[PDB]
RNA sequence: GGGCACCACCAGGAGUGGAGCCUGCGGCUUAAUUUGACUCAACACGGGGAAACUCACCAGGUCCAGACACAAUAAGGAUUGACAGAUUGAGAGCUCUUUCUUGAUUUUGUGGGUGGUGGUGCAUGGCCGUUCUUAGUUGGUGGAGUGAUUUGUCUGCUUAAUUGCGAUAACGAACGAGACCUUAACCUACUAAAUAGUGGUGCUAGCAUUUGCUGGUUAUCCACUUCUUAGAGGGACUAUCGGUUUCAAGCCGAUGGAAGUUUGAGGCAAUAACAGGUCUGUGAUGCCCUUAGACGUUCUGGGCCGCACGCGCGCUACACUGACGGAGCCAGCGAGUCUAACCUUGGCCGAGAGGUCUUGGUAAUCUUGUGAAACUCCGUCGUGCUGGGGAUAGAGCAUUGUAAUUAUUGCUCUUCAACGAGGAAUUCCUAGUAAGCGCAAGUCAUCAGCUUGCGUUGAUUACGUCCCUGCCCUUUGUACACACCG
């Protein structure tokens, strides 16, 4: 999975600060909705996250619902060096 | 604003005639207890959306066809009505399964 | 010796005039005959799966007493737990 | 198939401090990475401005 | 939005179908039973009928903010335009989808077919139903498949009363 | 990147697919449905299409 | 032995089988001519009208979209690309020379995944087809039998029906049928409508006359609902009266009625099955196969259209009950774009196909009164394979499309083939039905000889029977129970 660190961080930042991802199973869409990388990159990175835990995945009519888990919300702080234990991201952050 | 009649029209569309007539009777009841002048519920021809698909997933069998169909029932009500107390009663009293749309006509 | 599309117009044996002289092979008026369904009641796999394979896979007929006498009580326990978690406690 | 690399320090640009002396040479191109590229037969080929390129080696 | 009412009502039916299958796949362990979409002015309300409504609502906003965000992102609603409530189904033993989804994890946990099937047939029957029928079709360690039925009570099979009173 | 989807699929069977299962053949595109005729029979009561006559 | 049914016959209709094309199957051919399906229940079927895509096949070319874990590795180093020059499809850095470049994202092994229109539908689900659109299936209590079982669930009559009457060791029930639902038919009775229509006329206005035919405006009119629409209802229950039957279910006739064929037509449709079809509809799926010189995926080109021939569904015909031309002129079910170019009126250009400028329409509003075709009237033909037929083939003009060659399709001129009503055989059909006729929808960028529906014109013949075929029931025989393919 050659994908730049700049691109990988924009899936991981969106998954942290917004909680879930939806991506149509159409590789070479060349732009995910509201992530500024490739849709293949989004699917490819969140599957890589899913395989080590950290993300649950449903398919349901060609759309790959990706949901962050409790081990993943710690992993997105630890390796990615985002601020520690102060940012929930995002399920109880503003709305409760 | 000062009880000036502004000639709105409520368009009521649904696939369910019971709830659609519930909404239509509610609007006509409100406009009659408010002594509004109205052109009443005009009921358009029902759109029978027919889809004749093939009953089998295969080719094998007697050639049997299915006419699945959805009916669209549509009505409209013209209301020469004040601007505030009638936009209030069309903001409230929304049934599920029935889609409303309110258009003001000055033509 | 030129051949190709240019050799197609030079090549003999190709064409209606000299195909029409040769006789039709007799296999063209035959039939496939039913994909071996002439004895489909007779099982041709050669398994003939035994009494144990159906009396221990889906069970035998005599084990219904063990099944439903215990299936009487689990639904009653489901009713008891549903009255327990419905609005009580 | 893809790529084989060579162990290297100096990219055609000798030494900026040679016993207290700059010993740079080799008229460059307009790459800010300058950097010194392929020449088959009196023809340089650019590396960042390989899209539009005017004067070569 | 400028589409015809035919295509708009058809597309709302498709949105119902997609939402219903998404909740069927997502809320399997959580005892899902149905969804109703209420299109109010200025917001749409998605109401989930599920037995384990506390498992649907999760742990203090977990698992219900996730579903609200997932639905609004796939169907591209503005944030706050869609809200997604969950109200529990009353009389669980008359929802055929809840009974079938209960049997599914009963058999996936390794419980006997006749035991699970009679255990939901009589659960429906003394949940207050006129009748119940469970058909199980398939194979079990065997190279031959058989369908076996488990019926109790009064059933009907033909007519508009099937669309009225039969839940399949 | 070079030639991966370089062929135009703006039209034809391969331009569209079923939204449920991505099947180009047997699709219904009446009323903008884009469901194959095998999945439409499964979902047809959820869409709103009922057998009446 | 008795029943039932135009997927059977009678009486007839329309045909098909013969011709030419269209399409599907087999075979042959091929690099590939992808494949499933073979009596009904394979063969215009897989919604399968395939230029590319679809596509599964063939000749080639990329890419990894090989997670994750472990060990090496990449700090020894892993991706990219400007040439040109080839064995190149090639502006594919696919290699290879040349070099630089973003550099723990990778790479290479082992495990393990993932993908597959790859196999097994005889491992399965689900769906569908068939028995069977037939009328069948079951238990409570009682009777018979040691029992498996049997009666009920039947001799007769009746029904479309295990529908009912009736007989009666059975009585009383449940599913299926029926009831139900959707549609069609009636409603000068109700609620109404500038998204339907009508009448006066606020107001006009035209032509011909002494009021006929129209045009046009709804805080730049009023009134009404007959026609139109759709809500709630009414209505038929074989009503009434004869006949007939065991005065029983019923049936037949007449009168009335919008309707007296279950009022017409469907939708749903039990128990038991089939080794029926589908793993090639799915992110339905066990197991197996393959997994980087791939059976993944993409691209380029071809094939699915290849033709000595056999068969099936059709279209066009063999003409005068017609062809041609001019004129008349009437439907209904649909569908339609800003989530981007759909249905297109009007004007102009063009012989035509079409082009072009605009416009209305997210639709009872506009395309659209879909001014449809058959048909009707008046003419040309004149029994001649002719002016029937329009196959084949040539040249040209356009449209769709990135691309039309193996003619996509459309149009114009020309070529003008068999076919003179079809052996053996065989299909469908009982009244707005058969049949003739076009239109809309489906798939569709383009392409309908197809299908699903819709209306237009609208018969002949029976209101029956078991003679053929199929199915059901009873009795009988059985050494069959894997059940005569025994
Ligand atoms: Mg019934
Ligand atoms: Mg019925
Ligand atoms: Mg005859
Ligand atoms: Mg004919
Ligand atoms: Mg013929
Ligand atoms: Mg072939
Ligand atoms: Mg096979
Ligand atoms: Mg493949
Ligand atoms: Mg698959
Ligand atoms: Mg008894
Ligand atoms: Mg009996
Ligand atoms: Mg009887
Ligand atoms: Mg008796
Ligand atoms: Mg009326
Ligand atoms: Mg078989
Ligand atoms: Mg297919
Ligand atoms: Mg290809
Ligand atoms: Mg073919
Ligand atoms: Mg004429
Ligand atoms: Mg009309
Ligand atoms: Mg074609
Ligand atoms: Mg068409
Ligand atoms: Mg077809």
């Amino acid at each position: 999975m050659l994908m730049p660190k700049e691109d990988r961080n924009k899936i991981h930042q969106y998954l942290f600060q917004e909680g879930v991802v939806v991506a149509k199973k159409d590789f070479n869409q060349a732009k995910h909705e509201e992530i500024d990388t490739k849709n293949l990159y989004v699917i490819k990175a969140l599957q890589s996250l899913t395989s080590k835990g950290y993300v649950k995945t449903q398919f349901s009519w060609q759309y790959y619902y990706y949901t962050l888990t409790e081990e993943g919300v710690e992993y997105l702080r630890e390796y990615l060096n985002l601020p520690e234990h102060i940012v929930p991201g995002t399920y109880i952050q503003e709305r409760n | 604003q000062q009880q000036q009649i502004i000639k709105i029209r409520i368009t009521l569309t649904s696939t369910k005639v019971k709830q659609l007539e519930n909404v239509s009777s509610n609007i006509v009841k409100n406009a009659e207890q408010h002594n509004l002048v109205k052109k009443g519920p005009v009921r358009l021809p029902t759109k029978v959306l027919k889809i004749s698909t093939r009953k089998t997933p295969n080719g094998e069998g007697s050639k049997t066809w299915e006419t699945y169909e959805m009916r669209i029932h549509k009505r409209y009500i013209d209301l020469e009505a004040p601007v505030q107390i009638v936009k209030r009663i069309t903001q409230i009293t929304i049934e599920p399964g029935v889609d409303v749309e309110v258009v003001v006509a000055s033509n | 010796r030129p051949s190709g599309n240019e050799g197609a117009i030079r090549d003999k044996t190709a064409g209606r005039r000299n195909n029409r002289s040769k006789d039709v092979t007799d296999s063209a008026t035959t039939k496939k005959s039913n994909t071996r369904r002439a004895t489909d009641r007779h099982s041709r796999t050669g398994k003939t799966d035994t009494k144990k394979k159906v009396n221990q896979g889906w069970g035998d007929d005599k084990k219904e007493l063990s099944a439903e006498k215990e299936a009487q009580a689990d639904a009653a326990a489901e009713i008891a737990e549903d009255a327990a978690e419905a609005e009580d406690a | 198939h893809k790529h084989k690399a060579v162990k290297l320090a100096v990219l055609s640009y000798y030494k900026v401090d040679a016993e207290g002396k700059v010993t740079k040479l080799r008229r460059e191109c307009s790459n800010p990475t300058g950097v010194f590229l392929a020449n088959h037969k009196d023809r340089l080929y650019c590396g960042k401005c390989h899209s539009v390129y005017k004067v070569n080696a | 939005a400028l589409i015809s009412k035919k295509r708009k009502l058809v597309a709302d039916g498709v949105f119902y179908a997609e939402l219903n299958e998404f909740f069927t796949r997502e809320l399997a362990e959580e005892g899902y039973s149905g969804v109703e979409v209420r299109v109010t002015p200025t917001k749409t309300e998605v109401i989930i009928r599920a037995t384990r409504t506390q498992d649907v609502l999760g742990e203090n906003g977990r698992r219900i903010n996730e579903l609200t965000l997932l639905v609004q992102k796939r169907f591209k609603y503005a944030p706050g335009t869609i809200v997604l409530y969950a109200e529990r189904v009353q009389d669980r033993g008359l929802s055929a989808v809840a009974q079938a989804e209960s049997m599914k994890f009963k058999l996936l946990n390794g419980l006997a077919i006749r035991r699970a099937a009679y255990g939901v047939v009589r659960y429906v029957m003394e949940s207050g139903a006129k009748g119940c029928e469970v058909v199980v079709s398939g194979k079990l360690r065997a190279a031959r498949a058989k369908a076996m039925k488990f019926a109790d009570g009064f059933l009907i099979h033909s007519g508009q009363p099937v669309n009225d009173f039969i839940d399949t | 990147e070079n030639v991966w989807f370089s062929h135009p699929r703006r039209y034809g069977k391969g331009s569209r697919q079923c939204r449920v299962c991505s099947s180009h053949t047997g699709l219904i595109r009446k009323y903008g449905l884009n469901i194959c005729r095998q999945c439409f029979r499964e979902k047809a009561n959820d869409i709103g299409f009922n057998k009446f006559r």
